[PDB]
RNA sequence: UAGCGGCGAGCGAACGGGGAGCAGCCCAGAGCCUGAAUCAGUGUGUGUGUUAGUGGAAGCGUCUGGAAAGGCGCGCGAUACAGGGUGACAGCCCCGUACACAAAAAUGCACAUGCUGUGAGCUCGAUGAGUAGGGCGGGACACGUGGUAUCCUGUCUGAAUAUGGGGGGACCAUCCUCCAAGGCUAAAUACUCCUGACUGACCGAUAGUGAACCAGUACCGUGAGGGAAAGGCGAAAAGAACCCCGGCGAGGGGAGUGAAAAAGAACCUGAAACCGUGUACGUACAAGCAGUGGGAGCACGCUUAGGCGUGUGACUGCGUACCUUUUGUAUAAUGGGUCAGCGACUUAUAUUCUGUAGCAAGGUUAACCGAAUAGGGGAGCCGAAGGGAAACCGAGUCUUAACU
């Protein structure tokens, strides 16, 4: 076989320039009018996927 | 460079990036195990345990004979049972990168004329198509074990080589790794020179 | 001499045979540790579990869509367009010389690295600083 | 190539049941005991070669106190007497000594008793 | 990959590209015109193949040996040194192999040809209706009804018919492309009950078929069904005339054959467990993982007594098996009566990292063609450029009205 990439994690993760991933954050859905501003303010812009869980996206991602 | 010619005495200019390089004993090896791995006809193939003739029945109750338990009778932990890893034909072959076989082959010729173990000859023919012919002209040369090389198939000599064990007739653009190793002395013609010129570039 | 010939050193590495005896190192449990889903045939966790807990791939959100357009857009360098064959870079032209594919609609000239001799682009866009590298080393931008 | 391994396994068995001859039983004709048994006596084996030094020691102890004692001093006080006096015989050749030549370890006592007092 | 997906687990295209192979036609329909290509069915002739076959090279001496093909010495064949047998290992002893030939008869294939059937070609006309589409239900499409195109239809309906209709992924318009509701069609392709030849870093009698042997048998089951074990004397039966013990036995001892009968049919080798006979030593006042460290004596061999070696081992210190599971086992926790044979990290294809080898801003081909492990084949894949959700921009880009 060909390794079949786990599909929902392409949908949510984007390899970068030098091998880290993107993500976008968590938390900015619903509940919103509760939220401060600057939680949601500082939780717009993509972020890279920490050390700890790079493993388990590569492991998700084979080709990306 | 230059290759003395044995009957002639004159000098075939060749080239020094194909007849004079370093032997890469590495490179040589793995095209040499490569071309031995792409001749096994990978045939074979033992019973599975669900390939042996026999039945999915169990052959006693799970728990109240002291028996230890089992399920099958083509357990492969059982006499007449079934291989645990039974083998299936498989295809042995290596992918040797085409500038890995022309290095290779560069390596060995080049090899061949620093152990003096390549004549070159101007021309190899027999008379008429006998092994007593070819028989009585590599005694006449000082040769046993041998591979004639030639850039033009005769079929005489093909016909002369055919029962002479040590003696291996080929065409220049049918050669191997493992028989310029093989063989003792490799007699090429002048023109098989310049083919093989022309194929390892 | 195929007596004689060896591999390089350290090209042929052994290979882990586990289960056999106590000074192999890799005897009874074949590095595997004592019992678990771990050390049982067949045993594993599938890709990205972490327990029950909601997985990182599933607990993110999901953001974005794919283009349809940038898998026919294409990215040339500076290091070919020597590699046309006529001093003239068209879609084809590029396409001739197995350097953008076959399905590419769009192609783009971006610096990156050393036009020498005179191109006349036809019809691709420029970048900025590769118009004024194609246009320094004699050359010719047109569209 | 399926390799059969009735050779190797027989000469590895005989192996260990050429170590075991002379045990009792099953010791000596079954692998399976004789295993243990060659094991065992290879931790014993590895053991008492370092009780031996401990036990001809305390066999030359007991042999120099006895001598000594005939020439009316301990050992505690003849062992003091000769670092004293500065002799430097180790206590296989005082108990070999003192078996061997009686003379000789009556003037080692006097060395001892001469440095002592 | 795009997508589908309790957007989970998973499922997973097409466009387009490279190859293998390549072939188009007929009816719905009249007239002109006929046998005009076409195939099908048969006869005959030729060629080739199958079903029996034929010829097929070239060696002797001596030594070991039961026996020579082996050793040594000297010759010959080879378009034939593939293989098998022959009293040990044979190119030249035998069967064969290379090579060259062979069919009275029956046949397969391919041309040619006779007859029958069949219809070419031209002009004009027609150009598939309960159908397409629709509503409801379901299914197939990678696509789970979703914004879902398309196909199929169980049910209810229902057109236009070349100034027409289908599709182009809801849908409309413009544009492009095609002609459903009739049918036939070789090759590339898939498979091996069965036959022949050849091959194996496949097995060698607990393996390989369940089955090397009168095996789907014996045997088990009412039945469907399940399903064994079991090969090897010798080169040749020359397989033991005859005599003795014995029950006109069984078994044996001689004799004889044989190179060898502890090669005797319970037959090559002949292990281990297990059971004995004989010899040396120890052992009947001594407590326990049965050894180990020390160690007297005795018996055999030596040994220019050199005071060693082997066997035994009184007595003595220390010493509660192995596995497994466990915080922890002599544990009175698990497992194992013993031996012998078998018995468990493999294989394939992807992806990542390390080693190593080639080439290097390039590396490499896949299918396939194939003088065929060569060489062609660069379709493609990976890399040399990123940023952004995306358009787009590009050594920058995104954010933001703009960024210290």
């Amino acid at each position: 076989p060909k390794i079949k990439t786990v599909r929902g994690a392409a949908k949510r993760f984007k390899k970068t320039g030098k091998g880290g991933f993107k993500h976008k954050h968590a938390n900015l859905r619903h509940i919103l009018t509760k939220k401060a501003t600057k939680r949601k303010r500082h939780l717009r812009p993509k972020a890279m996927v920490s050390k700890g869980d790079l493993g388990l996206v590569i492991a998700c991602l084979p080709y990306a | 460079m230059e290759l003395v010619l044995k009957d002639a005495q004159s000098a075939l200019t060749v080239s020094e990036t194909t007849f004079g390089r370093d032997f890469n004993e590495a490179l040589v090896h793995q095209v040499v195990v490569a071309y031995a791995a792409g001749a096994r006809q990978g045939t074979r193939a033992q019973k599975t345990r669900a390939e042996v003739t026999g039945s999915g029945k169990k052959p006693w109750r799970q728990k109240g004979t002291g028996r230890a338990r089992s399920g099958s009778i083509k357990s492969p932990i059982w006499r007449s049972g079934g291989v645990t890893f039974a083998a299936r034909p498989q295809d042995h072959s290596q992918k040797v990168n085409k500038k890995m076989y022309r290095g290779a082959l560069k390596s060995i010729l080049s090899e061949l004329v620093r152990q003096d173990r390549l004549i070159v000859v101007e021309k190899f023919s027999v008379e008429a198509p006998k092994t007593k012919l070819l028989a009585q002209k590599l005694k006449d040369m000082a040769l046993e074990d041998v591979l004639i090389i030639t850039g033009e198939l005769d079929e005489n000599l093909f016909l002369a080589a055919r029962n002479l064990h040590k003696v291996d007739v080929r065409d220049a653009t049918g050669i191997d790794p493992v028989s310029l190793i093989a063989f003792d002395k490799v007699v090429m013609t002048a023109d098989a020179v310049k083919q093989v010129e022309e194929m390892l570039a | 001499r195929l007596n004689t010939l060896s591999p390089a050193e350290g090209s042929k590495k052994a290979g882990k045979r586990l289960g056999r005896g106590i000074g192999s190192g890799l005897g009874k449990t074949g590095g595997r540790g004592h019992k678990g889903q771990k050390s049982r045939s067949g045993g594993g966790v599938r890709r990205g579990f972490e327990g029950g807990q909601m997985p990182l791939y599933r607990r993110l959100p999901k953001f974005g869509f794919t283009s349809r357009k940038a898998a026919i857009t294409a990215e040339i360098r500076l290091s070919d367009l020597a590699k046309v064959e006529g001093g003239v870079v068209d879609l084809n032209t590029l396409k001739a010389a197995n350097i953008i594919g076959i399905q590419i609609e769009f192609a783009k000239v971006i610096l990156a690295g050393e036009v020498t001799t005179p191109v006349t682009v036809r019809g691709l866009r420029v970048t900025k600083g590769a118009r004024a590298a194609i246009e320094a080393a004699g050359g010719k931008i047109e569209e | 190539a399926r390799v059969k391994r009735g050779v190797i396994a027989r000469a590895r068995h005989k192996k260990i049941l050429k170590q075991a001859k002379g045990y009792y039983g099953a010791r000596s004709r079954v692998y399976r005991v004789a295993f243990q048994a060659v094991i065992k006596a290879g931790q014993y084996a590895y053991r008492d070669r370092r009780q031996r030094k401990r036990q001809f020691r305390q066999l030359w102890i007991a042999r120099i106190n006895a001598a000594a004692r005939q020439n009316g001093i301990s050992y505690s006080k003849f062992i003091n007497g000769l670092k004293k006096a500065s002799v430097e015989i180790d206590r296989k050749i005082l108990a070999d000594i003192a078996v061997f030549d009686k003379v000789a370890f009556t003037a080692l006592v006097e060395k001892a008793k001469a440095a002592l007092a």
